[PDB]
């Protein structure tokens, strides 16, 4: 099975530098280009550059103005993207993707899961979890930084009728998100509803019981 | 079809339906070439250590190669070792 | 460099209809063109490569056509799960191997009115000095909806934020959450908290209050 496993989310200060990794499994990186693609929030895909791991030849879109450096380590079958002099324009999700060497193989068939990079001088902060008491009920995941927060209901056993909204950035500079679920009105009183909130950057894990 | 010529010394091949191009080269960048069906050309700054097109004329610029630089056989057009000057930009085969 | 112009930038098409998305290159790219689909929070997926070839596991309703500078992606018998963003990319000449600007595809369906719910701030939050009042608009279509907050019948402005979910893969609806933020002191100074909803699916606006 082919898999591209990317490194975890990054929170970095303006002017600083990051190095992202993309570990390949199920194929040899010397047999493909490894491409890197940027996607700014609410924007389109933008090709950054590529490396041929067999000969180390690497090339970029000139718009990056030497701010991106792509490397590869054949022993560990991993490709890397280093971004320097970071600005808010560099806040984006970065994907690695493998591609071939001829018309029928250039297109990138396998992609990494993406790595989120947030360029900010703000500190990490865990959320406060409040119930949205009931039919509809939910959880309010308030005042956290950086993104993201994951929400599940009844340890993932409750998925039908669940809506986990995109977070909003408050004037405080912290995010806030709501997760709701519609349930039968007759179950209010007998059925247990727990929202499972996880915010990895602050190592926060909260299980909140939502009662009428 | 387009195909990339990859320098570094590893022997590579590209084929299409059959016309096959086998080479090893050295240089600074991977170059996108084309194969039309057989004509193999750079739409070259690479230094070829070997070349063979199989199923004829060879050119350094698309400027023919000197007769001594290559050999045309029963099914192939290949570099003549020790005489080929490492520059190839176009190969034409009529079979 | 070669620039890719994707058209239209957005489309809203019903289940069973045909979708056509076009990509124009600034010069001849000799069919070195691919199409990708991307869903929210997911990696892009290859659909079509070398202008006309279906990638492994892609449904047969997808097809690509074109040559020279003009290319099209066609979706026959559109399904509810086909909403998302689509991008073309070229692989011609010296890189950059640029992407088109993208096409956002929405599934058009019949008008569905929202189910409206209002939530007071929890006692737990009030202890911290802040009050977040939430209004939920559930499973509606089209995406356009108006939420107006009222505090003791006084129309609110500048103290609310809202967010909308991605279109549902099965029923093609949207949900919206609006949060009214007040200090604990301001919250305790008033009695009636209301969320008034205006939507194409409603004969008259719907108010939920406590």
């Amino acid at each position: 099975e082919v898999q591209l496993q990317q490194s975890g989310a990054e929170l970095v200060r303006p002017g600083a530098l990051v190095k992202l990794s993309c570990k390949a499994s199920g194929f040899n990186i010397k047999d493909y280009y490894m491409h890197w693609v940027k996607q700014r929030p609410e924007q389109g895909l933008e090709w950054i550059g590529r490396i041929d791991p067999e000969n180390s030849n690497n090339i970029y879109d000139p718009k990056f103005q030497g701010k991106a450096s792509i490397t590869a380590d054949t022993s560990s079958n991993t490709a890397y993207l280093q971004l320097s002099s970071l600005t808010s324009e560099d806040t984006a999700v970065y994907y690695c993707a493998r591609g071939g060497f001829d018309t029928n193989h250039y297109a990138m068939d396998y992609w990494g899961q993406g790595t989120s990079v947030t360029v900010s001088s703000a500190s990490t902060k865990g959320p406060s979890v409040f119930p949205l008491a009931p039919a509809a009920l939910g959880c309010l995941v308030k005042d956290y930084f950086p993104e993201p927060v994951t929400v599940s209901w009844n340890s993932g056993a409750l998925t039908s009728g669940v809506h986990t909204f995109p977070a909003v950035l408050q004037s405080s500079g912290l995010y806030s998100l709501s997760s709701v679920v519609t349930v039968p009105s007759s179950s209010l009183g007998t059925q247990t509803y727990i929202c499972n909130v996880n915010h990895k950057p602050s190592n926060t894990k909260v299980d909140k019981r939502v009662e009428p | 079809v387009a195909f990339d010529v990859r320098p570094g010394g590893v022997v590579h091949s590209f084929s299409h339906n059959t016309c096959m191009f086998t080479y090893a080269s050295q240089g600074g960048t991977n170059e996108q070439w084309q194969m039309s069906l057989c004509t193999i050309w750079r739409p070259s700054y690479l230094y070829f250590t070997q070349f063979k097109a199989e199923v004829a004329m060879a050119y350094s610029k698309a400027v023919p190669l000197k007769t001594e630089e290559f050999e045309v056989t029963k099914t192939a057009v290949a570099h003549r070792p020790g005489a080929f000057k490492a520059e190839l930009s176009k190969l034409v085969i009529v079979a | 460099d070669i620039q890719m112009t994707q058209s239209p930038a957005s489309l809203s098409v019903s289940v069973g209809e045909t979708v056509t998305i076009t990509c124009r290159a600034s010069e001849n790219i000799y069919s070195n063109l691919a199409w990708y689909q991307q869903k929210q929070g997911k990696s892009p997926q290859l659909l079509v490569y070398a202008a006309t070839n279906l990638a492994d596991g892609v449904p047969s309703r997808f097809s690509g056509s074109g040559s020279g500078t003009q290319y099209s992606l066609k979706i026959n018998s559109l399904q509810s799960e086909d909403f998302g963003n689509y991008y073309c990319q070229h692989f011609w000449g010296t890189p950059p191997w640029t992407f088109g600007g993208g096409t956002k595809l929405e599934i058009k369906r019949t008008v569905a009115a929202p189910s409206v719910f209002i939530f007071p701030p929890s006692d737990e939050q009030l202890k911290s000095g802040t009050a977040s009042v939430v209004c939920l608009l559930n499973n509606f279509y089209p995406r356009e909806a108006k939420v107006q907050w009222k505090v003791d019948n006084a129309l609110q402005s500048g103290n609310s934020q809202e967010s909308v979910t991605e279109q549902d893969s099965k029923d093609s609806t949207y949900s919206l959450s609006s949060t009214l933020t007040l200090s604990k002191a301001d919250y305790e100074k008033h009695k009636v908290y209301a969320c008034e909803v205006t939507h194409q699916g409603l004969s008259s606006p719907v108010t939920k209050s406590f």
